[PDB]
């Protein structure tokens, strides 16, 4: 016999992959997902994805097991660092804006958004950061704007070797693949570590 | 406000050379595209050369292949144009712009089209007697 | 081994024409920046003209100008100094010498220093009435 | 235990009293030393220090087995020719390099040492051949060029001297000063890694 409790709801799932415009990948988006059944299944009539890779877990047996506390975020690349956001890997967005641990057990999800993240001469909102003193521990957000110094005087203001630290990708519509556009939700979770909150299809 | 200040020109001879040069104060040249761009009275704006983010593929137009050389010394953040044997139709004002990312020729894109972020005042080259 | 040769003078009358030749045999006038000068009697010599590499540059002076017009055939490989309209105080035996590279007026150096290679020996060329 | 000597001749390659000409260009074998890429920096505010394959402080922590080095001056306004993959009278004639080049390219001015006044006719460069240059050679022979249907015999018109002098003074402008250009060929083959870099 199975027994599960009782629920409300569908989980925001459908809100969080469909939104009007996501955040910029210094100060992403991160959501919490607690207190109803998450079906994967809004996921799959959503986009022709571009890269589905999860660790720990097979995409067909996310319906079946139940886990907890489970963690979205969500933000907007460049095409050719899609294959950064993954455990051990190494490069801008890997060591100054978001770290995977080496042991992480969740999905990753991409999709074009050309169409959308995108205008002629220019698309100048979506910014990510460059220069940082060290690199970033696992799980970690900087939204601290602050004039970095990469010369040996002190820096007082923008200067030779003062930079400003957060560069914009420049979305334009007819680049390459390798340019345009993908936006990047992560959802990540705990399998059998802790008493249950959401588990999906109920009987 | 990021500002990109250019230096050069002068009273050059036909055969002569000139270095021009390009200096920014908010952004490492390292990390945008730069671009030479220039005005000759009555007519409209037209490309030089470019150089993409890292390492640098030089791009250069038609009128000007083989003759001028682009290049950047990342220690003193300045992009540097060696113009070599300068015609005497070459006159003109040239302007130097950066853009974020690797703008210069990316897909179906070329940077011809004159849309870059960053900009500056121009310094006047002539050359002629 | 390399000689500068010559031609043209005669008693010419104001107002007529001449066309003065002076033809290279050794180097070739494509690659080298020839001239022309002339010494008056009783004066210290005074250049003419000057033609610069290959795509011609032809510099005049102030008591010289307006009656000469320099040029010069890549074929035959000898210069011209076609002559209009000259005066009675232009009688004078004339010189052409080359200087290998874009020599004339390329810098703060014109060719006023006389410091020329291949010297040339010279044709007698005189106007009266 | 071992102690570093044999820093090897840098000194007297790059601090002579004069050098070779374009056509000419002398080249010398550095090998069976410690090479130390720090007298290089000390020497003069050096004019361009570009190339490709390798990083420049991250020299002193790798190996080769066989540097070349060599040694000639250039019109200012064509140096941009000593790399791989240009044309022009220099790269076509006189010294063209390999399209798959490791090694480093250097120049810097010497309008105070290889000038005077009233001309300094001592260097020379290649202006006429019948065909293009294979990368690494060196052409010495001085033999007349036909250029035309006609073949000249002995000297004449429309036969040519190949070998033509820069006129160096200096009043000249910044593109006909003598830039002394000086180009490394990093190298590594059969023969074990040999020369490197000192540490603690």
């Amino acid at each position: 016999i199975v027994r599960f409790p009782n629920v409300t709801n569908l989980c925001p799932f459908h809100e969080v992959f469909n939104a009007t415009r996501f955040a910029s990948v210094y100060a992403w988006n991160r959501t919490r997902i607690s207190n109803c059944v998450a079906d994967y299944s809004v996921l799959y009539n959503f986009a022709p994805f571009f890269a589905f890779k999860c660790y720990g877990v097979s995409p067909t047996k996310l319906n079946d097991l139940c886990f907890t506390n489970v963690y979205a975020d969500s933000f907007v690349i460049k095409g050719n660092e899609v294959s950064q956001i993954a455990p051990g890997q190494t490069g801008n967005i890997a060591d100054y804006n978001y770290k995977l641990p080496d042991d992480f057990t969740g999905c990753v999800i991409a999709w074009n958004s050309n169409k959308l993240d995108s205008k002629h001469s220019g698309n100048y909102d979506y910014w990510y950061r460059s220069f940082r003193k060290s690199k970033l521990k696992p799980f970690e957000r900087d939204i601290s704007t602050e004039i970095y110094q990469a010369g040996n005087k002190p820096c007082k203001g923008k200067g030779p070797n003062c930079y400003f630290p957060l560069q914009s990708y420049g979305f334009r519509p007819t680049y390459g693949v390798g340019h345009q556009p993908y936006r990047v939700v992560v959802l990540s979770f705990e399998l059998l570590h802790a008493p249950a909150t959401v588990c999906g299809p109920k009987k | 406000q990021v500002q990109l200040q250019e230096s050069g020109g002068g009273l050059v001879q036909p055969g002569g050379s000139l270095r021009l040069s390009c200096t920014a104060s908010g952004i490492a040249l390292h990390t945008h595209a730069t671009g030479w761009f220039r005005q000759a009275p009555g007519k409209e704006r037209e490309g030089v050369s470019c150089i993409s983010s890292g390492d640098g593929t030089t791009y250069y137009e038609d009128s000007v292949e083989g003759r001028f050389t682009i290049s950047r010394d990342n220690a003193k953040n300045t992009v540097y144009l060696q113009m070599n044997s300068l015609k005497l139709e070459d006159t003109a004002v040239y302007y130097c712009a950066a853009d974020p990312g690797a703008v210069c020729h990316s897909g179906s894109y070329y940077y011809t089209d004159d849309d870059f972020y960053y900009r500056g005042q121009g310094t006047q080259v002539t050359v002629s007697s």
